[PDB]
């Protein structure tokens, strides 16, 4: 009945040492049925992450959405969008449907190509931007990963250290949401290359 | 050229010849007139009878405004009538939201930018009247008399149509002969001897009488139509006048 | 009433020239000379205030306009039009981008925007073009300093410098020999003096001169201190006495 | 040549019909004045009642737009009522969206775009009519502000409109050119009144009665007009010195 | 499920100006979402807005109207005031019928001088020296109706504020964190003062969660291209 | 002239030609014949026949129990008009229980029609309307013209050669008016005074168009042989 | 009323043409010639600017070659404006069809839409037509690469070598002599100079003249990348091509 | 709230507490409940203050547009205004206005608009939850033609008592004095009506 | 309506529904075919709310169909599930959402593979070895889950698919009166008249 929790799943991101991480579980289910184990949830324009949370058709929406906009963005512009501006493009999509919303719960995640800054960013459904320095969390295990990476996280961890903090946040959440895991990936991300990993995990 | 053959074109001149052109329609219609009178107003027009087949009283021509404002006019009658329920939708509207009936400046504009909208684009024509109006309102009596321009001002007395050049000097001698002012009854007597007077310029056919007033002592600020007694004494005033 | 025009008035003639276009472009040649010389590190956009009486305040009058807090426009042609054209100009760098973005448009973009609205006066139902050509000067994050031309037609061209109106054959004859890629903002700004005063007849002042700077960030003219990313507009409108100033310079 | 007709540029980029709009401002042959004082912008027009028959109060060219602002027009009376109309109905507006009172070059400006509007747009014709709007602004001080029918605006320290304005213009020009002040440096608004009326007496070679002049007097928070006893009062004042 | 925030705002007008101040804690239900969010934002130059309620709809009806602003100073070549922000926010909110859930403080300085107004979601406006919003409201009002005085100077109105604030930290629970303060003095820049007190700052850890690396079982590795 | 082109555009000497010429196409109809007394009012209406294998072109229209017109010109636009009619008297009963007034629906047709002079696109109304009627003031009879002119009468005609009949009713004004309390005396009149109208042709069986409306009497249109009784 | 004022831009001439198009086509005669050269591993975009300035920012400047997405690029001739404001719809459709079927937009039904959207200002709305030729280069699995032409009245042709603009009379002819379906990128990039440079109204075909682009399967492996030329790059094919 | 407007021999007053509640909560303790729409025509609002407050600006609007076109406007003219935007709208409102005016030809009138959108003319009137408690208190002390300090003395013993006992009602009693020789504003603190 | 399956083997999708078509009280039909060809190798079923399957598979048919004549070409069985699917993620915030749920089985004749998309009436797509709607999954995705290889062969598919309906005719409460099964492949639609 509610739409955020009918389909489930979770995204979570961190920012390191010049470098951001963006991670997701990778179920999809009715309710109580599993039905896929490939529902990946972060997507990417350019060198900009997001991950979506919530109703799985508004999440495949909003990804071809952002697909549209970011690819008539870089026509115009000449130029790859860039994590902040691209915040901004979500929230003001969002809030246009302010009385008939998309139930989710997106996550942006990047490193601004000139500045070289990382970046991460958090919305609810209605377009209202969480710009944390250290942490964002969505899905129905949100709770429980507030709760692991508020122990877990320290500030300034390098890339191949900040991918043990992310993925042990990510599966441990998981394992305590009945409508979250059936695989994960998490995206470790750097000003010119990206490195994604498929984590090995319980699989009920 | 070709200025004159559309309106709210501007000529070399600065000109609106087609309104210009409207005015002519009023000039061939027949003589109207307002007289301000003391506590009111009084409206007299000329109707010429075409024919013996007529219904004499029948046709009338002056137009009341919500209960307390008259309305006359000469050229086109069709366009005068056209005015007059715009004026009465726009007094309707103003007793609506502001309870007190449409004071006369203020409906003197509402039907002034009503005509002078009619100037500013080619998809319509101007109108084809001038009118002479007015009433009684909180501030006392006005006289209003509207051009097809949109030109309006406020007047002592008025005059329009065929015979205007010969009225407003009749009504020139009135204000000139009376700057204390005239009293209403006397206004309606003087308003049939002047029509009377400017029926030589439409000597051809004979006419009727049509008189109307607003007073506050006579009529208690309302509009009425001088009727029986009162509009054939006016009738045999003129007449001796004449002759 | 209605609005009973729904057909172009800008058409294609035999020779397939659009009259009305050209017309609006020979409005702009008896307009004022303006000009803009783009340095390496700025702008410069510049006209004559030609005022119409010795009674008038022409400070009054805004031929130069601040479009967002880096970008600033001047023209040449019919004031008025311009005038409203920064109107529309102002409010769609909000609605077609700030509102969305969360950012100011990038020049290139704004001068799009505008462009299109020219062109749309040239094609639209019941309504003549715009004459006026206008000179826009901006800095933005990823192109730098950057300066262009729109015309009537909806037209528009990145110069390095130019000149549009009354004298500008002259004057773009005279930013050809003195432009280079090596020129600072006050070399720029002494060449665009330089330029404007032989277009000019009468007074050469400060009073009679409007001149405009795209070039470091004003924190000064921010309003508000606080946020360190915030550091204010690069637009700015130089006052008579700069301009004087740089008149003894001269 | 439908390029005279409506608001379409001609070969030589001009439009004539905001041109001939220009010389239907003249129509009434009527001239006015604004200046400013110190604390005031006084407004002064000739007043021509030609027929005994009219009611001389209700003959005028100077409208009551805002508490604040005070606006006289060139031009014929249609489109003067019909711009005072528009502009009455901008000021209120403004007040009711913004929570302040429009200011007087504000309102010049927006009626200015809705001139310019009807130069670009072959529907609606230009009024042949020239707006001075005065008032005692709040932030700006005594204020002159005119719109003409080409959608053209500008401020004033002082002005002159109708078929002697060169005359009027030049006999101030010359004034302020003595003065080296952007006003009048008087205390009183009678006082600048009387200025304004004297200086149009020697531009035009003309004398006045009470009944030949119209003036509006715009103070801090309010502008009125004077009334025929009023000006009568200024008339002997300039007349005794 | 949208953000509504705990938090404690306040407004203080003193001598040559005024002052508002906010705590730093964003909520999602009993859980902390962001430990040092900024609820003082800006309409203008020296006009600023501390909001509660709706977050997303204080923050876009705070953007909205400050757009509308900046076009309006740019059209009447004016200083915007608070007075139109004021106007322009409760016709706005007022039209939604309360929908639009914006609680606002809004203080600044123009030409006319210093204002302090609080806007209601259903588009009501009251005027005020001091004034409190947000779940810690009672908690600040109390100190403010215990302190307040009339003829309050800078550095007594910044004490009273943030002691407000501080009021609504410990008190509430919707409230924590830190203490941001905006100043708005007539005829000087306005100071945002970020972070203005940090009396909450975590305590070092007992022990490092470091992992040791390859601690994470990995099915697939594989680079990612960005790059096009 | 240069000032024909349209509705919209004065003449130099104030005229309106495209009324003029709406005008023009009423005296090329048919003739037709209104006249009441104080208790009856009558139409008669000369047919017209397109050639001896066609029907007679009908001119009477009823627009309700107590009020109907006679046309002369386009009959489309008589339609259009009548069918007006029929509406405003409709809602006049509906909404008032009231039986509209002669002289207030000829206010009704003389702004409908005054709309279609005044604005761009249109076209004036090409026909003239005789309409008679009995209401709460007794027996009426109106002339419309496209013009937007209404005017009451005793008697009038209109159409081709109408002159001819209108100068016999205004010689016998003082007779018809007092025919009280016969309808057949009042008809025969009609009759007779539509007669100064015909050259070449006469009244025939299918020619001639009567209706009538009086105190107890609804208005009802007489056609065929109930008319060979007044030929 | 405004009926006199109507140039009444959709209807037919007695000979059964439309004027405005016919018009139109006259002004596209005089806007710098654009080239389009289908090869069997690529397209090239070749294409005049019009008589340019030594102060003009060339390196930013875009009057003829534009992207209307990552596989289909057009090459301009006629009003700028107009041409934008019909690139900026094309590639919206592009985006649409992109967001419905999740696959690349086929490039004639692109060409088709924006012929489409011409062909209606001929038949109604009393508005003139955009002064605009394009040429279509561009690259979908279906039919491989691709050039299209399309002219004020809607009308689309496909081509193997097209020119749009000034003297195509003379380009068409050179086209048709030196041109092989066996034909190669790196042939046709030379072809398109050569014809430009004895077409050219100028005295001589020069880099700040030219705007230049091509798209290739000369991207590593299964996939098509554009390039649109830089000023230096262009100065480079020239010498290269031995025209400068 | 407990709002009232009293006609008395030059003119009006128009009388109001000052308390604002949020449920059991005080909100504001010190609001401005007599609004001026124009120079000499005032409104007390009672019921949703959103409401009241949006229709009171309406209405400010109207009568400045309606000043500049035809002059000073009647007492009649604006509760007339009030009235139409009150009945029209009547099923999205909850507003309780009384309005008093003075003009130098009518003198000092009284209008009052309950919920319904109806108006009635009263010597005076009261509203607000508050009037509840004083309706026997008004009755029995009104008197037709007072003098001004007769009529604040009133005013300030009714509101006084309505402040006693409603909870809804406090903070200051504010004042406004409506004559032909202007506007006079009024205030009256705790200390000085609690013991009367 | 009730069960529809899908499952995706070595070179074909097989999608077996149910025959029943029950109006409350009544079974009025036990030969009903809920499915339509969209194009030569795209097959859709589908089940919900009465009415709206038909309206809602109609109206795709003859889309695809239209596309077909437009371009003289057959879209991919991915590019049709997309079409599919964004006209039910449309329709969910409709005035009246259609209320269905389907299966598409296409064959892709560029890249030569079977393929089954699964998509219910929110506009949720899932592409999935084998698939089901309502309570079929519940039934028989344990007994999928064990034996399905992706390298069956067609035969095998059906008979992992017996296995699958016989446990539906064992423990479902409803009698589905038996399923139609087709099969689509590189040679187009066909139909298994004896299941
Ligand atoms: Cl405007
Ligand atoms: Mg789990
Ligand atoms: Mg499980
Ligand atoms: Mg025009
Ligand atoms: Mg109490």
């Amino acid at each position: 009945s509610d739409p955020s929790s009918i389909n489930g799943g979770i995204v979570v991101a961190m920012t390191g040492k010049d470098c951001v991480a963006i991670a997701c579980d990778l179920r999809l289910g009715s309710q109580s049925l599993g039905v896929s184990n490939k529902f990946e949830k972060i997507f990417h324009y350019g060198h900009v992450f997001l991950g979506i949370t919530g109703l799985a058709t508004d999440v495949t929406t909003l990804n071809e959405m952002f697909r549209y906009k970011t690819n008539l963005y870089k026509l115009k512009e000449e130029r790859a969008i860039e994590p902040e501006t691209f915040t901004q493009l979500v929230s003001s999509s969002l809030y246009e449907r302010r009385f008939g919303p998309y139930f989710v719960g997106p996550v942006v995640a990047g490193i601004n190509s000139k500045s070289g800054k990382p970046f991460i960013a958090g919305f609810d459904l209605i377009g209202c931007i969480d710009e944390a320095k250290d942490f964002i969390v969505s899905g129905t295990a949100s709770d429980q990963l507030f709760g692991m990476c508020e122990s877990l996280y320290e500030p300034n961890l390098e890339p191949e250290d900040l991918f043990e903090t992310i993925s042990q946040a990510l599966l441990n959440a998981a394992d305590r949401d009945a409508l979250s895991g059936w695989g994960a990936v998490v995206y470790i991300i750097k000003k010119d290359e990206v490195v994604k990993r498929y984590l090995k995990m319980r699989q009920d | 050229t070709g200025y004159d053959l559309s309106n709210s074109v501007f000529s070399p001149d600065g000109r609106n010849f087609q309104v210009e052109y409207a005015v002519k329609a009023v000039e061939n219609g027949t003589t109207s007139i307002g007289i301000k009178c003391n506590d009111g107003v009084v409206f007299a027009v000329e109707k010429l009878i075409t024919s013996k087949l007529l219904v004499p009283q029948k046709n009338v021509k002056i137009q009341v405004v919500d209960r307390h404002i008259g309305c006359v006019y000469s050229g086109l009658i069709p366009d005068g009538r056209h005015l007059v329920n715009r004026g009465r939708e726009e007094a309707a509207s103003f007793k609506k939201l502001y309870k007190t009936p449409i004071p006369i400046p203020a409906f003197a504009d509402r039907l002034g930018q009503y005509v002078q909208a009619h100037t500013l684009y080619n998809s319509v024509r101007p109108f084809g009247v001038s009118t002479i109006f007015g009433g009684v309102d909180k501030n006392g009596a006005h006289l209003y008399m509207l051009e097809p321009s949109g030109s309006y001002w406020g007047y002592k007395g008025a005059a329009t149509g065929k015979g205007r050049q010969s009225a407003k000097a009749e009504l020139e001698k009135l204000v000139d002969h009376h700057p204390e002012g005239l009293s209403a009854r006397e206004a309606v007597k003087q308003a049939a001897k002047i029509i009377y007077l400017a029926h030589e310029d439409n000597k051809e056919k004979d006419f009727e009488l049509e008189i109307s007033w607003c007073s506050l002592s006579e009529t208690n600020g309302l509009h009425k139509f001088v009727k029986g007694d009162l509009l054939q004494e006016a009738i045999d005033f003129a007449q001796k006048e004449i002759n | 009433m209605t609005d009973r025009y729904s057909f172009s008035l800008t058409t294609f003639s035999p020779s397939g020239k659009l009259g009305q276009i050209d017309y609006a472009l020979t409005a702009v040649k008896q307009g004022v000379t303006s000009l803009g010389i783009k340095a390496t590190n700025g702008v410069v956009i510049a006209t004559e205030k030609k005022s119409s009486s010795p009674l008038a305040m022409s400070e009054t009058l805004s031929k130069v306009s601040l479009l967002t807090p880096d970008i600033g426009a001047v023209y040449s042609g019919m004031g008025p039009d311009y005038r409203v054209l920064v109107d529309k100009s102002r409010k769609v760098a909000h609605t077609s981008y700030k509102r969305i973005y969360g950012e100011y448009p990038p020049t290139k973009l704004l001068v799009s925007e505008v462009a299109k609205i020219m062109q749309e006066a040239t094609q639209s139902g019941g309504v003549r073009p715009f004459g006026v050509s206008l000179l826009i000067a901006g800095h933005d994050e990823f192109n730098g300093f950057s300066l262009y031309q729109v015309d009537p037609s909806g037209s528009y061209f990145p110069w390095k410098a130019t000149a549009i109106g009354k004298g500008s054959v002259a004057a773009k004859t005279f930013l050809e020999k003195r432009w280079n890629d090596e020129l600072e903002l006050e070399d720029a700004i002494h060449i665009a003096l330089l330029t404007l005063k032989e277009s000019v007849e009468g007074e050469f002042n400060g009073d009679t001169i409007e001149l405009a700077i795209i070039g470091d960030e004003n924190p000064d003219l921010l309003g508000y201190t606080g946020i360190p990313t915030d550091k204010g507009p690069r637009f700015r409108k130089l006052t008579s006495q700069e301009i004087n100033d740089r008149l003894e310079a001269l | 040549g439908y390029d005279r007709h409506i608001t379409i540029f001609s070969p030589e980029g001009r439009l004539y019909q905001v041109e001939y709009a220009f010389k239907a401002t003249n129509q009434t042959n009527i001239n006015s004045l604004a200046v400013r004082g110190k604390d005031c912008t006084v407004v002064i027009s000739q007043k021509k009642v030609p027929d005994k028959l009219l009611d001389p109060t209700t003959v005028s060219y100077i409208f009551c737009i805002s508490r604040t602002i005070g606006m006289v027009v060139n031009g014929p009376i249609p489109d003067a009522r019909n711009a005072a109309l528009r502009a009455k109905a901008e000021a209120a507006e403004f007040r009711y969206k913004y929570g302040y009172d429009m200011p007087c070059d504000v309102l010049a400006k927006r009626m200015a775009n809705l001139s310019q509007i009807y130069t670009q747009r072959a529907y609606m014709r230009p009024l042949g009519v020239i707006l001075t709007f005065v008032s005692v602004d709040e932030e700006l001080g005594p204020s002159i502000y005119k719109t003409d029918p080409a959608g053209y605006y500008v401020g004033y320290k002082a002005t002159a409109t109708g078929p002697k304005q060169q005359e009027i213009t030049t006999n101030l020009e010359n004034h302020f050119k003595k003065s080296k002040i952007d006003h009048i440096n008087e205390e009183s608004w009678e006082k600048v009144v009387e200025f304004a009326i004297t200086h149009m007496i020697d531009a035009l070679g003309t004398e006045f009665s009470k009944n030949d002049l119209e003036v509006g007097v715009a103070t801090k928070d309010k502008f009125f007009t004077l009334s025929a006893e009023n000006i009568e009062e200024r008339l002997v004042a300039i007349a005794e010195q | 499920k949208a953000t509504s925030t705990g938090a404690t705002i306040v407004g203080v007008k003193f001598n040559n100006g005024v002052v508002i101040a906010a705590d730093t804690r964003s909520t999602q239900g009993p859980i902390v979402a962001d430990k040092n969010c900024a609820k003082l934002h800006r309409i203008s130059p020296k006009i600023w807005c501390a909001g509660a309620g709706t977050a997303a709809d204080t923050e876009a009806v705070t953007q909205l109207i400050g757009s509308n602003i900046e076009l309006h100073s740019l059209y009447t070549s004016r200083e915007p005031r608070v007075v139109s922000a004021l106007q322009m926010l409760k016709q706005h909110l007022f039209k939604y019928q309360g929908h639009i859930g914006a609680y606002l403080i809004v203080a600044g300085v123009d030409p006319t001088g210093s204002h302090l107004f609080s806007i209601h979601a259903h588009g009501s406006t009251d005027v005020g020296y001091y004034l409190s919003l947000g779940s810690g409201s009672l908690a600040a009002m109390a100190v403010l109706e215990s302190h307040w005085k009339q003829d309050l100077t800078k550095e007594e109105a910044i004490k009273l504020a943030s002691d407000a604030i501080q009021a609504g930290i410990w008190n509430d629970l919707g409230s924590g964190s830190n203490v941001d303060v905006c100043v708005m003095e007539i005829g000087k820049d306005a100071e945002y003062l970020r972070n203005y007190l940090t009396p909450n700052v975590r305590e070092e850890k007992q022990k490092s969660y470091k992992f040791p690396r390859g601690t994470t079982a990995v099915l697939k590795e594989s680079i990612v291209n960005i790059c096009d | 002239n240069n000032y024909d082109g349209d509705t919209v555009t004065f003449s130099p000497t104030g005229r309106l030609f495209q009324v003029e010429y709406a005008l023009e196409a009423i005296k090329q109809g048919s003739v037709t014949v209104g006249l009441r007394s104080n208790t009856h009012a009558v139409l008669v209406a000369l047919k017209r026949n397109a050639d001896e294998l066609s029907s007679y072109q009908k001119k009477i229209i009823k627009c309700d129990e107590h009020m109907g017109l006679s046309l002369a010109g386009l009959a489309p636009d008589a339609r259009v008009l009548s069918n007006y009619l029929r509406q405003q008297c409709n809602y006049s009963s509906l909404v008032f229980n009231r039986k509209l007034a002669v002289e207030r629906a000829g206010h009704l047709l003389c702004d409908k029609a005054q709309k279609n002079t005044q604005s761009y696109g249109g076209r004036p109304y090409g026909v003239g309307l005789l309409i008679i009627g009995y209401d709460k003031s007794g027996a009426h009879l109106l002339e419309f013209q496209p013009s937007g002119n209404v005017t009451e009468l005793y008697g009038t005609a209109i159409g081709a050669r109408s002159q001819g009949a209108k100068t016999y009713l205004e010689r016998t004004l003082d007779t018809f008016i007092k025919i009280d309390g016969n309808p057949d005396e009042l008809i025969k009149a009609g009759v007779e005074a539509i007669s100064q109208s015909l050259r070449d042709e006469s009244l025939t069986v299918d020619n001639l168009s009567i209706a009538i409306v009086g105190k107890d009497t609804p208005f009802t249109i007489y056609d065929g042989e109930a008319v060979a009784k007044y030929i | 009323g405004s009926r006199r004022y109507d140039s009444r831009t959709t209807i037919f001439s007695p000979e059964g043409r439309l004027y405005q198009v016919e018009y139109a086509l006259e002004s596209i005669s005089h806007a710098g010639t654009a080239i389009g050269i289908m090869a069997s591993d690529g397209i090239v975009l070749a294409a005049e600017r019009k008589v340019t300035s030594t102060l003009l920012e060339q390196d930013t400047s875009t009057e003829k070659l534009y992207k209307l997405n990552d596989k289909i690029a057009v090459a301009v001739a006629g009003l700028t404006a107009d041409a934008e404001i019909l690139i900026n719809t094309a590639r919206i459709h592009a985006q649409n069809y992109l967001k419905t079927y999740n696959e690349d937009i086929p490039v004639e039904i692109l060409v088709r839409r924006l012929s489409d959207i011409k062909q209606g200002y001929t038949q109604h709305g009393g508005l003139r037509p955009f002064g605009v030729s394009f040429i279509y280069a561009g690259y979908d699995d279906r039919y491989g690469y691709q050039l299209y032409t399309s002219n004020p009245s809607g009308n689309y042709t496909g081509w193997k070598a097209i020119s749009v603009g000034a003297n195509t009379s003379a380009a068409q002819t050179l086209l048709q002599m030196d041109y092989k379906d066996d034909m190669k990128v790196d042939d046709a990039i030379e072809l398109a100079l050569k014809t430009l440079s004895k077409t050219t109204d100028s005295s001589a075909l020069t880099y700040d003249r030219l705007e230049f682009a091509t798209i290739r399967k000369g991207a590593n492996d299964g996939e098509v990348y554009q390039k649109i030329f830089k000023p230096q790059e262009i100065k480079d094919i020239l010498v290269k091509t031995g025209i400068t | 709230t407990s709002i009232m407007a009293v006609t008395f021999k030059d003119g009006v007053i128009l009388g109001a507490d000052s308390r604002t509640t949020t449920g059991a909560y005080i909100a504001n303790r010190v609001t401005d409940k007599l609004t001026r729409v124009h120079d000499k025509i005032w409104c007390c609002r009672s019921g949703s203050a959103a409401d009241t407050q949006a229709i009171a600006d309406i209405v400010q609007y109207h009568l400045e547009l309606y000043t500049s076109q035809y002059g000073t406007p009647s007492t009649e003219t604006a509760a007339s205004v009030f009235k139409e935007l009150c009945y029209e709208n009547k099923d999205n409102l909850t507003a309780g206005i009384i309005v008093a005016g003075y003009d130098d030809k009518n003198k000092g009138e009284v209008y009052t608009i309950p919920l319904g959108g109806s108006v009635h003319k009263l010597p005076y009137a009261i509203a607000g939850s508050g009037s509840t408690f004083i309706y026997g208190y008004c009755d029995k002390n009104f008197r037709e033609n007072m003098s001004k300090e007769e009529t604040v003395d009133f005013i300030k013993h009714s509101l006084s008592q309505a402040i006693k006992w409603d909870g809804s009602s406090g903070g200051v009693i504010r004042m406004v004095v409506l004559t032909a020789a202007g506007v006079e504003r009024l205030i009256f603190y705790p200390d000085e009506y609690e013991q009367l | 309506m009730d069960i529809i399956l899908g499952i995706r083997v070595q070179d074909s999708v097989i999608l077996a529904s149910s025959k029943a078509v029950t109006r409350g009280i009544s079974v009025l039909k036990d030969s009903d075919d809920k499915t339509r060809q969209l194009s030569p190798h795209t097959l859709m079923s589908f089940a919900g709310e009465a009415g709206d399957t038909v309206q809602f598979a109609e109206y795709i048919q003859a889309n695809i169909q239209l596309y077909s004549i437009r371009e003289d070409y057959e879209l991919s069985p991915q590019a049709v599930s997309s079409f599919v699917r964004q006209e039910l993620a449309k329709s969910i915030r409709s005035r009246r959402p259609y209320q269905v749920n389907v299966l598409i089985g296409g064959y892709d004749k560029k890249k030569n593979k079977p393929e089954l998309y699964q998509i219910d009436y929110l506009g949720t797509k899932v592409e999935l070895p084998y698939g089901a709607h309502g309570y079929s999954g519940f039934y028989t995705f344990s007994l999928l889950d064990h034996h399905y290889r992706p390298d069956m062969t067609t035969e095998e598919g059906l008979d992992l698919l017996k296995l699958c309906v016989q446990e539906l005719e064992k423990r479902m409460p409803m009698d589905f009166k038996g399923v139609i099964v087709k099969i689509v492949d590189k040679d187009g639609i066909r139909q298994v008249d004896d299941f």
